[PDB]
């Protein structure tokens, strides 16, 4: 049964999609999607949804 | 907050505090960007002027910054008759400085948000309000984990209509709730360590009483609103 974005968020840290059969990771403002096409990198400081470490 | 712990340093740093102009806090709030707080519409009607407070883990010491409000957005379909759509944003006239404890919530795209954040266990609420049902509101913010309730065992748990716009979270009968201080302000769902928006503090027929359940404005049904908020 368990495919794609239903398979473990698709491998995605943050937004899984489904296009074209295939699953597409995205990320909230402020971070990139990184080269691997599933890491979400923050921008900058104070990324949301990050407890503050300093 | 009834039950649940107190929130160290830096781990609710979202958390947003209307202020009226004794300097006490009355509702909360979740921060969506420098500029913009979410917060419940019926929070609106329970102060004339107000500010936002930032930064503030324990009310009675001293990160802390007070916001002035220069434009209040109210969901144009909420009434206290019903309680729907109970969902308003806050621009501020300044831009909150991001900083330990001072940090926004992520606000998540709806259908992933439906299918992955609102099907895990539990979601995090968290607030300076009341401890317990009758007693004061709490100098130290505090967070509690709070499982997401089935809609239908929670439509039969209420008194109320449960609307689309409105979703359950909390306990059948243990002494954890959110109270009241508590409304307008934050709850998150972790995921892999980042923490979104998925709901509002809305309200509840009392505080942790048995048989009922703390009611949230769901995020998820505004979110294109929430955007539109945001562009002007
Ligand atoms: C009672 S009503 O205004 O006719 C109405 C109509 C339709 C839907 C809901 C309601 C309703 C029902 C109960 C309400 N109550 C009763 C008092 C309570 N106030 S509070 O400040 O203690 C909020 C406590 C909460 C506990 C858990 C959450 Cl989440 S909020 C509260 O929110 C309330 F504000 C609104």
């Amino acid at each position: 049964t368990r495919k794609l974005c239903s398979l473990d968020n698709g491998d995605c840290d943050q937004f899984c999609h489904e296009e074209q059969n295939s699953v597409v990771c995205s990320c909230a403002r402020g971070y990139t999607l990184a080269d691997n096409g599933k890491a979400c990198i923050p921008t900058g400081p104070y990324p949301c949804g990050k407890q503050t470490l300093e | 907050i009834v039950g649940g712990q107190e929130c160290k340093d830096g781990e609710c740093p979202w958390q947003a505090l209307l202020i009226n102009e004794e300097n006490e806090g009355f509702c909360g709030g979740t921060i969506l960007s420098e500029f913009y707080i979410l917060t419940a519409a019926h929070c609106l009607y329970q102060a004339k002027r107000f500010k936002v407070r930032v930064g503030d883990r324990n009310t009675e010491q001293e990160g802390e910054a007070v916001h002035e409000v220069e434009v209040v957005i109210k969901h144009n379909r909420f009434t206290k008759e019903t309680y729907d759509f109970d969902i308003a944003v806050l621009r501020l006239k300044t831009p909150i400085t991001f900083r330990m404890n001072v940090a926004p919530a992520c606000l998540p795209e709806r259908d992933w948000a439906e299918s992955t954040l609102m099907t895990q266990k539990t979601g995090i609420v968290s607030g300076f309000g009341r401890t317990h049902e009758k007693g004061r509101q709490s100098t130290r913010l505090k967070m509690l984990e709070v499982p997401y309730v089935d809609r239908n065992s929670c439509k039969l748990s209420s008194s109320f209509i449960i609307t689309q716009n409105m979703f359950c979270a909390g306990y059948d009968t243990k002494q954890e709730d959110a109270c009241q201080g508590d409304s307008g302000g934050p709850h998150v769902t972790r995921f892999k360590d980042t923490y979104f928006v998925t709901g509002i503090v809305s309200w509840g027929e009392g505080c942790a009483r048995k048989g009922k359940y703390g009611i949230y404005t769901k995020v998820t049904a505004f979110l294109k609103w929430i955007d539109r908020s945001m562009k002007t």
